């Protein structure tokens, strides 16, 4: 079962030149355990 | 040219290449962002800064990330708030908890936030979520109010594999989640 | 399985994924560790800790690194002190300058150092360097006195391409320096 | 086409901590030279 979403987001208008990436999760009045099992990342920036 | 790449297939008890914030920590070879308890936040950041664009050339990076995650709720009705993959300033710290997912503070576009997140939202917050009340995948830039959303049916305790990719030439951010 | 990778084909003035120490800085597309100036120490570290071996399993990592560097001196006679690629504890700080190359403090073995360095030494320090007085590539573990060295003729002002590889199956560290 | 190779068995697990930082250093003392790095590529894999 898959779900796909695509959007144009010109990142350069929104984030600084240098960023840290990561995951976030919260609970509030209601809750669930949130867990990541594996993670691969790759970025490339031409110069 | 600059590239940064890494992969972690199994999380050890001391995963020193990650910055843990809030209650995030690693356990049973998983990164546990929250336990099933009320009102918590957990974040984990890769330790190296990533060069996403450069002002002297104007070039912008492509990137790809994939991860598997599990949301484990008691019953599929008592579940909140969700999970995010985000891109933020190097000094990012936990923001508001609950339905703001530890990454934003307002439904009002805040240019000083300069964080974009792809959320996997499990709880409908009437003030900003899609009216239909569904769980959804959304793209957020500088507010908890997604610029766009796709309804998603959570499969509780099931692993979801997601790929998120951004291509600088077309500025297109592509999110894909699959339950195998 | 854990993997860490990066390449910086060209250093810019705002290289935030490097930690600079002593007088090392980045300029004119170059990482400069030292200018042609007396009495200085410059170091640069990659910002992410890397997992080189694991006590839970006893596995150790395979890694390879490549870099190209330039030593530019007034003339070929008065050249000092050298250059190192090193591996050290996460909280590593500059040690003694001059002949100790910023990474060690003694010619005596000290297991508290926990540093291994591959050095490209251009000045002959009679207390520990090869008695032939030759410029040399050396492998240092916990002391500035190399456990093995190879003579090298400096081509002053020319770039050298270095490849260092470690193979965990055999524990062999291979170093090759090539001028065109 | 001028090359210098040095090979040596170094059981890293005995000398260095599990988690390390890697990097470069250079020094001058009473004599000197400019020491510059033009590019750097690294890849590690731990199973
Ligand atoms: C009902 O409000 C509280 O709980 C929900 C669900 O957890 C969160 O969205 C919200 O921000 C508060 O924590
Ligand atoms: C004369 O001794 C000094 O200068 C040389 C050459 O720079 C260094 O090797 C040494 O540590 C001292 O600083
Ligand atoms: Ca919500
Ligand atoms: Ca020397
Ligand atoms: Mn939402
Ligand atoms: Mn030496």
């Amino acid at each position: 079962t898959s779900y796909t979403l695509n959007e144009v987001v010109p990142l350069k208008e929104f984030v600084p030149e240098w960023v840290r990436i990561g995951f976030s999760a919260t609970t509030g009045a209601e809750f669930a355990a949130h867990e990541v099992l594996s993670w691969y990342f790759h970025s490339e920036l031409a110069g | 040219t600059e590239t940064t790449s890494f992969s972690i297939t199994k999380f050890g008890p001391d995963q020193q290449n990650l910055i843990f914030q809030g209650d995030g920590y690693t356990t049973k070879e998983r990164l546990t962002l929250t336990k099933a308890v009320r009102n918590t936040v957990g974040r984990a950041l890769y330790s190296s800064p990533i060069h996403i664009w450069d002002s002297k050339t104007g070039n912008v990076a492509n990137f790809v990330t994939s991860f598997t995650f599990v949301i484990d709720a008691p019953n599929s009705y008592n579940v909140a708030d969700g999970f995010t993959f985000f891109i933020a300033p190097v000094d990012t710290k936990p923001q508001t908890g609950g339905g703001y997912l530890g990454v934003f503070n307002s439904k009002d576009y805040d240019k000083t936030s300069q964080t974009v997140a792809v959320e996997f939202d499990t709880f409908y917050n009437t003030a900003w979520d899609p009216s239909n009340g569904d769980r959804h995948i959304g793209i957020d830039v500088n507010s908890i109010k997604s610029i766009n959303t796709k309804s998603w049916a959570l499969q509780n305790g099931k692993e979801a594999n997601v790929v998120i990719a951004f291509n600088a030439a077309t500025n297109v951010l592509t999110v894909s989640l699959t339950y195998p």
